[PDB]
């Protein structure tokens, strides 16, 4: 065992993994975790070296910015700004020379994950046989014509590692062999969303259709890795994921010959689609259930060349069969690219690609006739070795990288998910086109004539929740999706303890307590792309969302929701026609204390005594400047949802209610805040009978 | 030890012979005397050099102007000046000559490393960048000899970093170096005729020019065709 | 009883052309018709207007015309006239007139003035006024691209990997015109040098059997502004055509020393390689200095050419004056001396010792020199020599020139002439001009107003009328010089004598070149980190389009004889003038036909034709 | 009149390429590439008459000659001298020309760390017929790294020997070699370019060469690994390490010499960790190093080793799997059976089995 001396981390947070055979960093946002995300522990009693990427000694880790790659060269134009690296929502704009056409993005914002939005800008003079492959913002491009039949190079700047094809050439058909380029960090990631979108839209063309030839077939052969180094809990974990892929696939009406191959040192084949089974997808869901961790222990080498061979085998033939060359061929890696045993991996899809006469004819590719995959499982991944496996495809990605195994089933949880039934509370996909409201359909804008302007959310079809000090006392409107369009509303319901007046007795104005309020609207509400419900605490849809079985109370609901520590939450707030996610922490551990303490610093309350006079067990309490600097809630934020964003979908825990200190301008920032300017917010976990009984004949479907 | 650490020196690259080709409108409101004034925003690229802008202007009545430049000087207190061949053979050593420039005045103790490059054979490795310390006096330059054979065909990068001990000077270049293989360009010449008149009224001609006969090629190599196609005055 | 057509002796496409109309002895109000045809076919009418001729206008209209070139367009060569016809009551005129397809002056901007095979030529194209091809030809001589552009987007130039090294010309015509501006530049595989030599002679020239030594300072720097410091190697030789022949005796090397240096050229050195002087008539003196760094680093070779070997320090011109006189009136003698390689000399005295005048030239490198004609005499023998004090009177250059006298109709002996005392002349200038008559008193009565045409850039730009209250055998006019007189202008005047005889005279006017309009780029001037923000001020007039580029200093300081310039694009249009010659004429006919002007008169007094558009060398 | 169709078809794609030629485009050439020595078949319907230019551009071999200094001879030696570092440089130069060569120039690097002797430089620079640009001196230093010496002119015939003391300023891990480069006025191109390093003739650095293709052999010699004991656990780890490709046991058969390079021919006696080649026990491994690191290595014949290398490290020789020693490349003594009775070896023996199954029976542990 080791020491846990020493291991802290500047403004951030840690925890323990492999009950302490590698631990890890956890920082807020836009943060990463300087110099490595995981140590690995030393029989000396010290964890190990603080080096880095190159081999040098670091002295108090911390938590970085993340930065966005700075070009290296972009042609044919200028860009401003130039700055050594960029900025988390830091904004860079593209020109072009006289005589040369922008395509792509003009403008490019710097994201929380260190890539840059928008697609990579390019200046051409349309003078090329093929376009201007242009230079993805991070590499560096050597080759300059773009005749028939040339090509060009890429290359990263040290330290980091390349994705997608190093050369690419032109071709007859117009466009560049290979894939674009992109420079990825040691602690870059994929968010699920996007592998789960990139996925698909690989896999499939566009409600998407899986693509067969007419009476042809498509074989998917499932590789798993399961050495050593995977782990236990990150395997039975991807197994998960294959199930998901299993039904999803499934549901696209095409019934796959499957194949099923875990390996270590050695491979073991669980199914063979030469077998007049295959195809059945109970039958390889449970095959895939049967398999335990265990079956490899014994010899945990990772010896992917004879994996891959194992494919090798189920494809060959005796004389070539009868629907051969009509066959799509599909392969799903899950390794970690630390191949160690059986040599260059490549050398069997150069060996699959003779066998399936692929890229052996300028009159017929067949490209379309083999796909393989390869999914990251989790730092300590080698990107190089992953990329130099997976596909190389214009337009499309086909390999990944996600933060933990958490994460990647995350995705293909998500899959089943697009998979419809827009009913389905607090689901969000991720469309490219932005456009604000796509990505928080659950929001509800109120007006109360008299001027007020509260929030809510959508809760069911018929029902908007909000706070309930917008009202006292037809004089009242709702409007949502962007919808210019305000509502009819029927009768607000105040929760019966509620009571603003409740101590105006004491010398104390506003009684929060039991702040909140039901909506319902006069006409039933029909769902879209951008008008969705989101889940509430103790449902079945929540159980679900959540990846738990109908056997689950609310306690546990709630000691996974809202633990005894500092919570990862988010609310929405308007500022100028735009909906941005603020991600505030909610004070529920050792700091719950000290969060609502803070309250007799609140206007009105000159004259109060103990807090616990005006803050109940129904409040819950974000802001302030620990663990980390917390965005605050407005007037017009106030009655909007209190979300928590957990296995890729929002449930909201609370509504937002009131705050120690009006740091609204309006505009917001300040730019810097009170340390003692907190928010509270009504725990709908708290007021269970009173929600129950009003949204009972809703289809919600509660559980004690 | 002293010294800046590698990664917070960020090499110079971009070395344009000529930009900002751009143009740009004189809509303002013009002044007392009717001259209409445009401020105009821009990023210098990595040169150490003078640029030089040129303006040219043309309006409906007062014909085409051509501006008197507009020079800009940009430099470094210290820094490496790289020169480079427009080519050099492949598998062939070749010394790079590097300068360091020292404009402050004072005497200074650098540190300078050779990046290694797969391309290269050279002093550095994978492992270990060839690095030299030692002093400049107070103004001086001082040339930096670097001995690298070429391995690759093509054009590859060539970086070396500078730092002063116990200050905040840092400088860095990363050039490009054009690698030609050995031996000496020739080209055939093939001729051919076209007059299809020549063989009736409904004339055809057709003609397969198979491929030339180069057996003194080296193996390996690109090889490049141009069929050019005259017209008869 | 008389009447007058005068239109530019060559009309350009496809733009604005004014011509004249008058009507002598008549006041009856008009209506005249103006058709312009194709020559001689006549198969349509090019252009039409109706046109009033009234007492209010003086009996004298300026109709604008315009030739389309989509209506004329035949790919002939050997060439194309048209014709323009005047018809009213009682008056048919028409002139036969020679057509030039160049309807402005174009230019070509290139990024850079040399390149590296495998990059792109950016370019853009120019016109004066407000359709267009561009051609690149190899240095072989072949046509490798043609297109069709839009005047304001063109499209890149890409060199190819194995392009073809030497001297590329870029060239910008009008479709049909045999008329082209042409750009150059070279491609070589060349790497930038990391300094620039510049190079100052001693003297501007070298006596051919002189006594003294040569000198050339040499200055080297680095592209950022501090002193190269190294070693430079100078070998001087003779340029003879473009064959050298180089002084091997002379090669010396010399320290280069906070950027500066000096090497000489032993007068010993040059005889002994040269001793016959006839073998060196009309040539230049070269030099062709080589730089190192103390390093061994870089190297650049420059060159100092063009020092002409010549047996004085200034040339004489008569380019600027007429050659034909007045008898019995002050004769405007106009001298230009120039330096060996022909820019400008000032503070020059010259003199004509056989009417022992006397001045100074200015800063053009020019003297007005007033000489008084006999009254009798009708060649002209004048003989002009520089007497600047610096020099030895055997050191000074001299000319010859004979001026005719002008031929009066029907020997009448009635005479015109315009004087401008003004010199130097630039816009915003107020200037003071002179007719002056003389002959017979029978006639000098008739007078009764001058006629006079302001000649710019091959058009008429505005015509005017002087009274004259009988008597005045002088009369003067002011007229303002505006920014529409650039380069130079032509006043041409006359005047009529009983609706039968014309007398006329024209001047030709040089002002100061510079730019109608304004353009400045401001900054700060402060010295700059690499990759920095930098704000720059763009001042210039409304309306402008204001084209931009930034070049390494280390190209810019190459090939700036294929740079453009301000100055390069006004001698393209002075090369281009349709006038000949500097004033006046043999005759009435001559004083037009000389000042790029075409007349037919109703008494069939006729400008002969006009054989091609460029002036005679 | 003229008007021309033109069709070109190339084995490189399916559409054929169509040109019209006229009067009003004939002035304009009209030029196709290709990146391909194959066949063309050019059509050409019409009137008029045109002429087709192909030109084929490729590189040829040329006589011998690289380098070879055209218009100098050249030698430069340098060799250790007692001064109580520091070493003595003797440059020689002669013009090949039919006369004295006017203004010659003879460039000089110093070798890392070096610089001239002052007080023999300023011996050099003193003459009628000379010049060196001015250099500042300390401790008897000359601080100039790059010396160049202008000679007003240089022999035809006789040889022009010139010599100076350089001294080791400041002491770095590995000398780069010095380089002399001679041109003069006349002949400022193919510059003539030599070397010099006390450890090296040619003062090459260290490469190997089979064909044109060539690799960085390294400066720094490899030598046989040798522990007395192998800490398995760890032994282990290292033939685990993501770039390592395989591991051997082999004997070594022969020992043959090419050109200055030592090709130990190994036998493949057992795949202790299985690589890319996939039969590896059927062909004979041929190991390269160059012949000035016979004595580092010392490998003798017909001993055993656990040799274990990267993929990275494969030399392209026909038919012969064939490798570069690298630092890359590990190899260790492996005691003979008969060997192991004798206690010098018994239990470095047992740690070498438990080795050798440890793998062939687990594979790695990762
Ligand atoms: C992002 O923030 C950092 C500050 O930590 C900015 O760093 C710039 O460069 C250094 C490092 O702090 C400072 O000397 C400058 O003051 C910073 N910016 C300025 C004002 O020049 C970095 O520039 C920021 N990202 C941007 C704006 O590109
Ligand atoms: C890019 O941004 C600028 C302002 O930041 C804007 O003027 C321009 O229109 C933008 N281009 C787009 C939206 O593509
Ligand atoms: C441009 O004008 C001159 C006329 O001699 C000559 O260089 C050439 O004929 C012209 N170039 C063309 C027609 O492209
Ligand atoms: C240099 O070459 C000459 C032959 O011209 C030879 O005598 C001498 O030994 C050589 N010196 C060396 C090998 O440095
Ligand atoms: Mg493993
Ligand atoms: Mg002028």
């Amino acid at each position: 065992s080791c020491s846990l001396e020493g291991v802290e981390i500047k403004g951030g947070s840690f925890r323990l993994l492999q009950e302490g055979q590698a631990l890890e960093y956890v920082c807020p946002s836009g943060f990463y975790p300087y110099p490595v995300q995981t140590r690995t522990c030393r029989s000396t009693g010290s964890w190990s070296t603080l080096k880095t990427q190159d081999q040098k000694t670091v002295r108090k880790a911390e938590c970085r910015a993340i930065h966005c790659p700075r070009p290296h060269d972009f042609e044919n134009g200028e860009y401003w700004p130039r700055s050594p690296y960029y900025n988390v929502s830091d904004e860079i704009s593209f020109h072009c020379y006289d005589g040369y056409t922008l395509r792509g993005s003009a403008n490019r914002t710097c994201q929380v994950n260190g890539r840059w939005s928008g697609q990579t800008a390019i200046c051409d003079n349309g003078a090329g046989y093929c376009s201007n492959p242009g230079i993805p913002i991070g590499t560096r491009k050597v080759g300059s014509q773009y005749r028939l039949e040339d090509s060009v190079t890429y290359h990263c700047s040290r330290g980091l590692t390349l994705r997608g094809s190093q050369r690419r050439t032109c071709q007859e058909g117009g466009s560049w062999s290979g894939t674009e380029p992109s420079c990825q960090d040691s602690f870059m990631y994929d968010t699920p969303q996007e592998v789960a979108e990139a996925f698909l839209s690989s896999l499939t063309e566009t409600k998407r259709k899986i693509v067969l030839d007419p009476s042809g077939s498509m074989n998917i052969y499932l590789v798993l890795d399961g050495s050593g180094s995977i782990g236990a809990s990150d395997f039975t974990g991807a197994k998960k994921c294959l199930v998901n892929l299993i039904e999803k696939v499934a549901s696209y009406g095409v019934k796959p010959r499957y194949g099923l191959v875990t390996y270590a040192t050695y491979p073991k084949i669980w199914v063979k689609v030469s077998e007049a089974d295959s195809s059945n997808a109970d039958w390889v869901t449970k095959q895939l259930n049967e398999i335990n961790y265990e079956d490899h222990k014994l010899k945990s080498g990772t010896n992917t060349k004879k994996a891959l061979q194992a494919v090798y085998s189920m494809m060959s033939w005796p004389v070539p069969p009868e629907g051969w060359n009509r066959t799509r061929h599909v392969i799903i890696l899950m390794t970690d690219g630390l191949h160690n045993m059986g040599g260059d991996p490549i050398t069997v899809i150069d060996e699959i690609r003779d066998l399936l006469y692929i890229g052996k004819d300028r009159k017929n590719p067949r490209e379309d006739y083999l796909d393989v995959y390869v999914f990251g499982v989790g730092p300590l991944v080698n990107q190089v070795n992953i990329n130099a496996l997976a596909s190389k495809k214009d337009n499309e990605q086909h390999v990944f990288k996600v933060k933990d195994m958490e994460n990647l089933e995350d995705v293909f949880y998500q899959m089943i998910d697009e998979s419809q039934s827009l009913s389905l509370c607090g689901m969000v996909w991720e469309h490219r086109k932005g456009t604000d409201y796509h990505k928080q359909p659950w929001q509800a804008k109120i007006s109360v004539i008299r001027h007020e302007s509260c929030m809510g959310a959508v809760v069911s079809e018929y029902f908007v929740l909000t706070a309930a000090h917008c009202f006292t006392v037809h004089s009242i409107k709702v409007s949502v999706g962007g919808e210019k369009r305000d509502l009819e509303i029927e009768v607000v319901l105040f929760h019966p303890n509620y009571n603003i007046n409740g101590k105006k007795e004491a010398g104390i104005p506003e009684f929060y307590d039991y702040d909140v309020a039901l909506i319902k609207l006069k006409n039933k509400l029909k769902y879209g792309q951008t008008i969705r419900p989101i889940c509430l605490p103790c449902t079945e849809g929540t159980t679900r969302a959540l990846r738990l079985p109908p056997t689950t109370t609310c306690q546990q609901q709630k000691e996974e929701l809202l633990p005894a520590q500092d919570i990862k939450a988010l609310f929405v707030s308007e500022e100028e026609k735009k909906l941005t996610r603020k991600e505030v922490y909610i004070k529920n551990g050792d700091k719950k204390g000290s969060c609502e303490r803070d309250a007799q610093y609140a206007p009105g309350y000159d004259k109060v005594k103990d807090i616990s006079e005006v803050v109940t067990p129904r409040f819950l309490c974000t802001g302030g400047v620990s663990p980390y600097a917390d965005p605050n809630t407005c007037r017009g934020d106030s009655g909007g949802p209190l979300i928590v964003h957990k296995r890729s979908r929002f449930i909201q825990v609370g509504v937002i209610s009131w705050g120690v200190v009006d740091v609204c301008k309006n505009q917001k920032r300040q730019k810097q805040v009170p340390a003692h300017a907190r928010d509270f917010h009504i725990n709908l976990f708290q007021v269970l009978p009173w929600l129950k009984e009003k949204l009972q004949d809703e289809d919600l479907g509660f559980l004690a | 030890d002293g010294f800046i650490a590698d990664s917070d020196i960020i090499s110079r690259s971009d070395f344009p012979k000529s930009w900002l080709w751009l143009t740009k409108d004189l809509t303002e409101e013009p002044n007392s005397q009717g001259i209409s004034s445009k401020t105009m925003s821009f990023y210098l690229r990595d040169s150490i050099t003078t640029w030089v802008v040129l303006a040219v202007s043309f309006t409906p009545t007062k014909g085409i102007c051509v501006a008197e430049p507009y020079e800009i000087r940009v430099m470094k207190v210290f820094f490496i000046d790289l020169q480079m061949p427009y080519s050099v053979v492949k598998n062939e050593q070749v010394e790079i000559r590097a300068i360091l420039h020292n404009y402050v005045n004072e005497d200074i103790y650098v540190r300078v490393e050779l990046l290694y490059n797969p391309a290269f054979c050279s002093a550095s490795t994978k492992g270990q960048r060839y690095r030299q310390q030692f002093p400049i006096k107070a103004l001086s330059s001082r040339a930096v000899p670097f001995v690298i054979v070429p391995l690759e065909q093509g054009l590859h990068d060539v970086e070396i970093k500078a730092s002063v001990q116990e200050a905040l000077w840092s400088d860095g270049v990363r050039k490009k170096l054009k690698v030609v293989p050995e031996g000496v360009q020739k080209s055939i010449v093939t001729i051919v005729k076209l007059d299809p008149r020549a063989k009736g009224v409904g004339g055809t001609q057709l003609e397969v020019i198979k491929a030339r006969k180069l057996d003194d090629r080296v193996p390996d190599t690109e090889i490049e065709t141009k069929i050019i196609i005259q017209g008869d005055p | 009883a008389l009447y007058t057509l005068i239109t530019p002796a060559v009309l350009r496409t496809d733009t604005e052309e004014q011509i004249l109309v008058e009507a002598h002895g008549d006041s009856t109000p008009k209506q005249l018709d103006i058709f312009v045809h194709d020559f001689p076919r006549k198969q349509k009418t090019l252009f039409q207007t109706r046109v009033d001729m009234n007492p209010a206008g003086g009996m004298l209209v300026t109709p604008t015309i315009e030739i389309p070139a989509k209506e004329v367009s035949t790919d002939s060569r050997q060439n194309q006239y048209v014709v323009v016809q005047v018809t009213g009551p009682q008056v048919r005129l028409e002139k036969v007139v020679l057509l030039s397809y160049q309807s402005s002056f174009l230019f070509i901007q290139t990024d850079k003035g040399i390149y590296t095979p495998g990059s792109p030529v950016l370019y853009r194209v120019f016109s004066m006024d407000h359709t267009v091809i561009v051609e690149f030809q190899t240095p072989e001589g072949i046509l490798v691209s043609s297109n069709s552009v839009d005047l304001n987007f063109f499209w890149p130039y890409n060199l190819p990997d194995l392009v073809s090294l030497g001297t590329w010309r870029i060239v910008a015509k009008y479709e049909h015109s045999p008329e082209n501006y042409t750009a150059y530049f070279d491609v070589r595989k060349y790497v930038l040098p990391s300094f620039e030599v510049r190079l100052q002679p001693s003297e501007k020239f070298f006596y051919i059997d002189g006594n003294e030594n040569f000198h050339v300072s040499i200055t080297a720097r680095y592209l950022y502004g501090e002193e190269v410091e190294g070693v430079a190697f100078v070998l001087f030789g003779v340029k003879i055509d473009d064959a050298k022949k180089s002084i091997p005796d002379s090669l010396t090397r010399i320290p280069i020393i906070d950027g500066d240096g000096k090497a000489t050229l032993k007068r010993d050195t040059f005889r002994s390689r040269f001793p016959n002087l006839n073998e060196l008539v009309g040539h230049t003196l070269y030099a062709s200095v080589t730089v190192m760094t103390e390093s061994g680093s870089d190297m650049v070779v420059t060159e100092q050419s063009g020092i002409h070997i010549v047996a004085s320090p200034y040339q004489i011109h008569f380019t600027k004056t007429p050659k034909y006189f007045k008898p019995g009136m002050p004769y405007e003698l106009t001298v230009y001396v120039t330096n060996p390689d022909g820019s400008p000399a000032a503070h020059v005295p010259v003199v004509s010792e056989a009417f022992h005048s006397m001045g100074t030239t200015l800063s053009d490198g020019t003297a007005k020199l007033i000489l008084n004609i006999p009254l009798n005499a009708q060649s002209l023998p004048i003989t002009v020599r520089t007497n600047h004090g610096d020099l030895p009177r055997e050191r000074q250059a001299t000319k010859s020139m004979t001026a005719i006298a002008y031929q009066t109709q029907g020997g009448s002996g009635n005479y015109l002439h315009v004087a401008i005392t003004s010199t130097e002349i630039k816009p915003g200038d107020n200037l003071p001009v002179n007719f002056n008559v003389k002959g017979n008193a029978n006639s000098l009565k008739q007078i009764k107003y001058f006629t006079y045409l302001i000649l710019n850039k091959g058009k008429i730009f505005k015509v005017g009328r002087q009274p004259r209250r009988d008597g005045q055998n002088l009369v003067t006019m002011n007229l303002h010089i505006t920014p529409d007189l650039i380069p130079s202008f032509r006043f041409v005047a006359y005047y009529q004598v009983g609706n039968n005889e014309i007398v006329a005279d024209s001047v030709w006017v040089d002002v100061k070149d510079t730019c109608m309009g304004t353009l400045v780029v401001k900054g700060d001037n402060l010295i700059q980190m690499p990759g920095a923000a930098m704000k720059i001020k763009l001042e210039g007039d409304p309306g402008a389009r204001v084209g931009l580029v930034a070049v390494d200093k280390a190209v810019y300081v190459l090939n700036d004889k294929y740079k453009i310039s301000q100055a390069k694009i006004w001698d393209t249009i002075e090369k281009s003038d349709f006038g000949c010659t500097a004033g006046s004429g043999q005759n009435n006919l001559g004083v037009f036909e000389d000042a790029g002007l075409a007349l037919t008169t109703s008494t069939n007094l006729n400008t002969k034709q006009r054989s091609a558009a460029k002036c005679p060398q | 009149d003229l008007n021309l169709d033109i069709t070109i078809e190339l084995p490189d794609r399916e559409v054929p390429i169509r040109y019209r030629i006229n009067y009003e485009n004939a002035l304009l050439a009209r030029t196709v590439e290709t990146k391909l020595n194959q066949d063309i078949t050019v059509t050409a319907s019409g009137d008029g008459k045109a002429t087709m230019t192909i030109l084929t551009f490729y590189n040829a071999q040329l006589q011998e000659k690289a380098n070879v200094c055209n218009k100098f001879h050249l030698n430069v030696s340098v060799e250790n001298i007692h001064l109580n570092g520091a070493l003595m440089l003797k440059i020689c130069t002669r013009y090949l020309g039919e006369v004295d060569s006017t203004m010659t120039i003879i460039d000089i690097s110093m070798l890392t760390g070096f610089l001239p002797d002052a007080e023999d430089l300023t011996r050099l620079s003193k003459g009628v017929d000379r010049y060196i640009s001015r250099y500042e001196v300390d401790n008897n230093m000359a601080q100039k790294v790059a010396v160049i010496i202008y000679l007003n002119k240089v022999s035809h015939s006789e040889d022009e020997c010139l010599h100076f003391k350089i001294l080791k300023h400041f002491e770095v891990g590995f000398i780069q070699p010095g380089s002399v480069k001679v041109y003069s006025y006349y002949n400022l191109d193919e510059k003539c370019t030599k070397f010099y390093h006390p450890d090296k003739g040619t003062g090459l650095l260290n490469k190997i060469c089979i064909g044109n293709v060539c690799r960085c052999a390294g400066e720094t010699c490899s030598s046989l690994n040798h522990q007395e004991r192998i800490d398995v656990p760890l032994q282990i780890e290292k033939a685990c390490e993501t770039n390592v490709d395989y591991v051997y046991k082999t004997k070594l058969l022969r020992i043959e010499e090419q050109d200055g390079n030592d090709i130990y021919v190994m036998d493949v006696l057992e795949v202790i960790k299985q690589g890319t080649d996939e039969n590896p026990r059927a062909k004979t491994h041929q190991y390269i190093s160059q012949r000035k690191c016979q004595e580092a290595l010392n490998l003798k014949v017909n001993d055993d080793y656990l040799i274990w290398g990267s993929r990275s490290d494969l030399l392209p020789t026909k038919d012969k799997i064939s490798y570069i020693i690298t630092k890359n490349t590990w190899i260790e003594r492996w005691p003979h059976e008969d060997e192991c009775q004798e206690e010098e070896f018994q239990k470095l023996c047992d740690d070498f089995a438990q080795f050798s199954y440890t793998l062939t029976e687990f594979g790695c542990p990762t």
